[PDB]
C-alpha cells in the first residue's frame, strides 16, 4: 500500500531537502514506541526473555532489544 | 474521454475591459494542466498560458487564468486589438490530448447598419449563359446579419453564395456579399430582383431592388 | 554558473604536470581550479535538463463509486451473474446473502449475489521514462578576470570578456569546445549518459507537481494503475470496498484522495519543477577540462602607481579563503594591482595566494571597481593592496588552522566516498596506480557487497551494524577482522553522514 | 501518522464485517516480502547469522526467522 | 515553496482497520449490540389447553 514501502530512502546524488528528511527519524522508534507504551506489560515480560537462555550476559540483551523492536507492527 | 469547450464563444468587448474566460474540463482533477491559445484565422495558434499562473516568452503579461480541477479561466484585464483571435484551450494529464470548442474576441463599437449594393450581372457574363446577381453589405456590426434574395417579391434559396469576411482590421466590422446565380434565360424569365437584409441595427431589412425592365 | 556565494564551494589544488582533468560537479556544488598559467575556473552544473520523456503508465489514486447494482440470486444456484461484467469500467465482485424465507427465497443460510459498481477515476498520477539521449546538462563555467559585485554574479557580462560560458552536453555531442578570449580556450568532455543512471529510476506526477521515484519501486506501488494509451486499468478494486449484504442492499463505497498517501509514499524523493525542459537540482556529471590553450597574457604589465580603495568591505566566505573588492582611483591604468597576503607588516614575503590570478585593471577610467579573492594563511595574517606609502591594509585571522582542516579533509573525504558511489575516486583526478585501483578495489565492492544487502533504510542498516561491531568482540585470533570487515565503515559511517 | 497505529484490532464484541477484515492479512508479510524480494543480498548472509552462534541448532533459525522479519520496516 | 500534503483520508481510512461501519439519519444505529436485559416471564403462560 501507499502507506507502506516508501520511495526513501533515494540515495543517488541528491544532496538537497527532500520531501520528506527530518520526519524519516521519526518513522519507526515514535510509532513503536507508542506501541510499547500502548502495550507495557508486554515490556515488562517481554526482557525476561532475554534473561532466560544462554547464559552468555552480555548477549542476551542484544535478543531483547532486538525482539522488543520486533514486537511493534510485527 | 474528456470534454472540453469554451464560453462565450463570441465575446464584443471594448479593449481595456476585462475578459474572464467560463471553462470547465470533464474529466476532472486535471490538477492544473490548461493552456490557452489565441489563433487569427488562417494562422497556427500561439500559447498563451502554461501552468495555469505563467505566460510562454512572447505573449506579453496582459494575459493571466486560474482554475484547476474541473474549471478554468483566461482572465485578460486589458483586452487589446491585438488580442482580437479565435482563443482555444488544450488538457493534459489523461490521453489523447484535445481541444475546445473555442471562444471568439471582438472589439466592441457602435451597431453599425450594413451598406446594402445589388449588382445585376454583367453583360459579359450574360453572354456566356449564366447570371450571377451579387449582393455587397458593407461595414456592418455586429457579425449577426442575414440576406434574403426576392424575386419578383418571391425569396429563392437557390443559387445563393454568402461570402462574408471576418472583423475588419481598420473599423472592425464586418463585411458581407451575397451571390445569387441564374441561368441567364431564367435571368430574363423573372424580373425584379432585390436583396433584403435585416440586422440588429435595422428593424426592418434593408430592401436594394432594380429589375431588368428598370434601366 | 560562478562559485560566488554558492552554498558549497570546493576548490581544486594544480599540480600540473598536465593540461586535462577529470573532475565531477554538481548542481549545488561549484567546484575552483587554481592551477599555473592558468586563471582561476568556476565549473558547476545550473541543472539536469531533459528534452523527450515518454509515458510509461499512470496510476489513479482518487476514485467514486458510481451506479452501485447488486443482482441477488438463491442459494444452491452457484454463481451469480450481473450483466455489467461485460464493461470493464463496472467493477464486479461475488459474494452471498443470507436469506430466510422473509427475504426473496425460499432456503436458508446461504446465497449469491453479484456486486457491480461503474469506476470513475477522480484524480490520477502520471509517471515518466527518462530517455538517455534526452538528458542535458547546463553546466555553467567561469574564469576569474577583472571583476565587479555586478558582473561577476552576471553571465552575459562576462560573456562579453568572455569570462563566462554556458553549454549543453548530451550523449549525441559530451565534447564541446568553449573560447575564454584573451585568456584563450578550454575544451570540456563531459559524460552526459553516465552522470546519473537514465534509467534507475522514473518521474512520477503527484497532482501538479512531478517528483523521482525508483522505477522498480514504481511498479511495485499498491495502488490502482493505468495503461499509457486510455481505458482498462487493473487493481481498481483496491480503492473501493464492501459491506454486508442485507437482500439486495449492498454499498460499495471509495476510498478517498490517496494524494497525501502519494505524498507519504514520497520521502527521499527530489522535488523537480519543469516549463519546457525538466530542470533537476542536485547534478551528477563526469567532465574532463582540457587547459591546454588556456594561459596567462600580460606578462609584461607592471603595477599600479596610485592610491586605492575598498568598494566593499572584507568578510569570510566561510570555504576558507577571503574575498574583498576594490575600486581604483588611480588613472595610470591599465595596470595590474599590486595586492598580496603577509604574516606581519615588517614582512613584506607574501604567504598567503591569491584565488583570483593576476588582478588587473580593465580602463584607466578611475574609480573603477575591481573584485579580487585571496586565500590567507592560518593565523593573523594582513590584507595588503599595493606598494609603498599608499598601500591600504587590513587584519585577517582565520582559525580553520590545519588540524581541523586535516579532518575537513579526512571526514569530507569519506563524505565525498559515500554517496557518490564508485565515482567518489575521479577527486583523484590525474589517477593511475592508486587512484586507479583504489576505484577498482571499489568498483566490485560497490557492485557487490554494500549494494547487495543495499536498501536498508536509516536505522536499519544502522542498529544492525552495533549488532555487528559485537560480532568482533566474539571471535578468533586472525579471525578478528573477519566479522568486523563490512561493520566499520560503509555502515555505521552513512548512517552517522545522515542524522536526520 | 494515519499511515501507520491503526485502530485495529477492536477486538471489543464484534462479530461482523469490519471496514478493513481480509486485507488485515496482507498488512505485513506481503510488505516485508515486497522488502525482501527488494533486498535479496540482505537475505542472503541474513540467515548466515543465524548458523553463527550457539551451536544449539534448532533455536538457532529462532534467531533468522525473527531477525529477517526485523529489518522490514526496522 | 511551502508545499502541501495531498488528501489524507486515505491515511484516515487506512488507519480505520476494526473500526465499525455506522450510518445515521436523525438517529445513530449501531450494528453489533451490547446489552444486558432481564427477562421476567412470571406474567406470560399458556392459554387454550382447551
Amino acid at each position: 500500500s501507499v502507506s507502506v514501502q516508501t520511495h526513501g530512502e533515494s540515495s543517488l546524488v541528491n544532496k538537497t531537502e527532500t520531501w520528506l528528511d527530518s520526519t524519516k527519524a521519526t518513522r519507526y522508534l515514535m510509532k513503536t514506541e507508542n506501541w510499547i507504551i500502548r502495550n507495557p506489560g508486554y515490556a515488562f515480560l517481554a526482557a525476561v526473555l532475554g534473561w532466560m537462555l544462554g547464559s552468555n550476559n552480555g548477549q542476551r540483551v542484544v535478543f531483547t532489544i532486538l525482539l522488543l523492536l520486533v514486537a511493534p507492527a510485527y | 474521454d474528456i470534454v472540453l469547450t469554451q464560453s462565450p464563444a463570441s465575446l464584443a468587448v471594448s479593449l481595456g475591459q476585462r475578459a474572464t474566460i467560463s471553462c470547465r474540463a470533464s474529466q476532472s482533477v486535471s490538477t492544473s494542466y490548461m493552456h490557452w491559445y489565441q489563433q487569427k484565422p488562417g494562422q497556427p495558434p500561439r500559447l498563451l498560458i502554461y501552468l495555469v499562473s505563467n505566460l510562454e516568452s512572447g505573449v506579453p503579461s496582459r494575459f493571466s487564468g486560474s482554475g484547476s480541477g474541473t474549471d478554468f479561466t483566461l482572465n485578460i484585464h486589458p483586452v487589446e486589438a491585438e488580442d482580437e483571435a479565435t482563443y482555444y484551450c488544450q488538457h493534459i494529464r489523461e490521453l489523447t490530448r484535445s481541444e475546445a470548442g473555442p471562444s471568439w474576441l471582438e472589439i466592441k463599437r457602435a451597431d453599425a447598419a450594413p451598406t446594402v449594393s445589388i449588382f445585376p450581372p454583367s453583360s459579359e457574363q450574360l453572354t456566356s449563359g449564366g447570371a450571377s446577381v451579387v449582393c455587397f453589405l458593407n461595414n456592418f456590426y455586429p457579425k449577426d446579419i442575414n440576406v434574403k434574395w426576392k424575386i419578383d417579391g418571391s425569396e429563392r434559396q437557390n443559387g445563393v453564395l454568402n461570402s462574408w469576411t471576418d472583423q475588419d482590421s481598420k473599423d472592425s466590422t464586418y463585411s458581407m456579399s451575397s451571390t445569387l446565380t441564374l441561368t441567364k434565360d431564367e435571368y430574363e424569365r423573372h424580373n425584379s430582383y432585390t436583396c433584403e437584409a435585416t440586422h440588429k441595427t435595422s428593424t426592418s431589412p434593408i430592401v436594394k431592388s432594380f429589375n431588368r425592365n428598370e434601366c | 554558473f560562478n562559485c560566488l556565494g554558492m552554498g558549497n564551494r570546493d576548490f581544486i589544488e594544480g599540480a600540473s604536470g598536465a593540461t586535462w582533468v577529470d573532475l565531477v560537479l554538481e548542481g549545488d556544488s561549484c567546484l575552483t581550479i587554481m592551477a599555473n598559467d592558468k586563471p582561476t575556473l568556476d565549473v558547476r552544473m545550473i541543472n539536469i535538463e531533459a528534452s523527450q520523456l515518454a509515458e510509461v503508465r499512470s496510476y489513479c489514486y482518487h476514485a467514486s463509486v458510481t451506479d452501485i447494482s447488486t443482482v441477488a440470486r438463491c442459494p444452491m444456484t452457484g454463481e451469480a451473474h450481473n450483466e455489467k461484467r461485460a464493461d470493464s469500467s463496472y467493477v464486479c465482485k461475488q459474494g452471498f446473502t443470507d436469506r430466510g424465507w422473509g427475504n426473496g427465497c425460499g432456503l436458508f443460510g446461504k446465497g449469491s449475489i453479484d456486486t457491480c459498481a461503474k469506476f470513475s477515476c477522480t484524480s490520477k498520477a502520471i509517471g515518466r521514462t527518462i530517455q538517455p539521449e534526452n538528458i542535458k546538462y547546463e553546466v555553467g563555467i567561469f574564469v576569474h578576470g577583472t571583476t565587479t559585485s555586478e558582473n561577476h554574479g552576471n553571465y552575459s557580462a562576462q560573456v562579453g570578456a568572455s569570462q563566462a560560458a554556458k553549454f549543453t552536453v548530451t550523449p549525441n555531442a559530451p565534447s564541446i569546445t568553449l573560447k575564454l578570449g584573451d585568456y584563450g580556450e578550454v575544451t570540456l568532455d563531459c559524460e552526459p549518459r553516465s552522470g546519473l543512471n537514465t534509467e534507475a529510476f522514473y518521474v512520477m506526477t503527484v497532482g501538479s507537481k512531478s517528483f523521482l521515484v525508483h522505477r522498480e519501486w514504481f511498479h511495485d506501488l499498491a495502488l490502482p494503475w493505468t495503461p499509457p494509451s486510455s481505458t482498462a486499468w487493473r487493481n481498481r478494486e483496491l480503492l473501493m470496498e464492501f459491506e454486508e449484504a442485507h437482500a439486495t442492499k449492498q454499498s460499495v463505497v471509495a476510498l478517498g484522495s490517496q494524494e497525501g498517501g502519494l505524498h507519504q509514499a514520497l520521502a527521499g524523493a527530489i522535488v523537480v519543477e519543469y516549463s519546457s525542459s525538466v530542470k533537476l537540482t542536485s547534478g551528477h556529471l563526469k567532465c574532463r577540462l582540457k587547459m591546454d590553450k588556456l594561459a596567462l597574457k600580460g606578462t609584461t604589465y607592471g603595477m599600479c602607481t596610485g592610491k586605492f580603495s575598498f568598494a566593499k568591505n572584507p568578510a569570510d566566505t566561510g570555504h576558507g579563503t577571503v574575498v574583498i573588492e576594490l575600486s581604483y582611483s588611480g588613472s595610470d591604468g591599465p595596470c595590474k594591482i599590486p595586492i598580496v597576503s603577509v604574516a606581519s607588516l615588517n614582512d613584506m614575503t607574501p604567504v598567503g595566494r591569491l584565488v583570483t590570478v593576476n588582478p588587473f585593471v580593465a580602463t584607466s577610467s578611475a574609480n573603477s571597481k575591481v573584485l579580487v579573492e585571496m586565500e590567507p594563511p592560518f593565523g593573523d595574517s594582513y590584507i595588503v593592496v599595493g606598494r609603498g606609502d599608499k598601500q591600504i591594509n587590513h587584519h585577517w585571522h582565520k582559525a580553520g588552522s590545519t588540524l581541523g582542516k586535516a579532518f575537513l579533509t579526512t571526514l569530507k573525504g569519506a563524505q565525498r566516498l559515500a554517496a557518490l558511489g564508485d565515482t567518489a575516486w575521479d577527486f583523484g583526478s590525474i589517477g593511475g596506480v592508486f587512484n586507479s585501483i583504489g576505484k577498482a578495489v571499489h568498483q566490485v565492492f560497490g557492485g557487490a557487497f554494500r549494494t547487495l544487502f543495499g536498501g536498508m533504510s536509516w536505522i536499519t542498516q544502522g542498529l544492525m551494524g552495533a549488532l555487528l561491531l559485537w560480532m568482533g568482540v566474539n571471535a578468533r585470533d586472525r579471525s578478528i577482522a573477519l566479522a568486523f570487515l563490512a561493520t566499520g565503515g560503509v555502515l555505521l559511517f552513512l548512517a552517522t553522514n545522515v542524522h536526520a
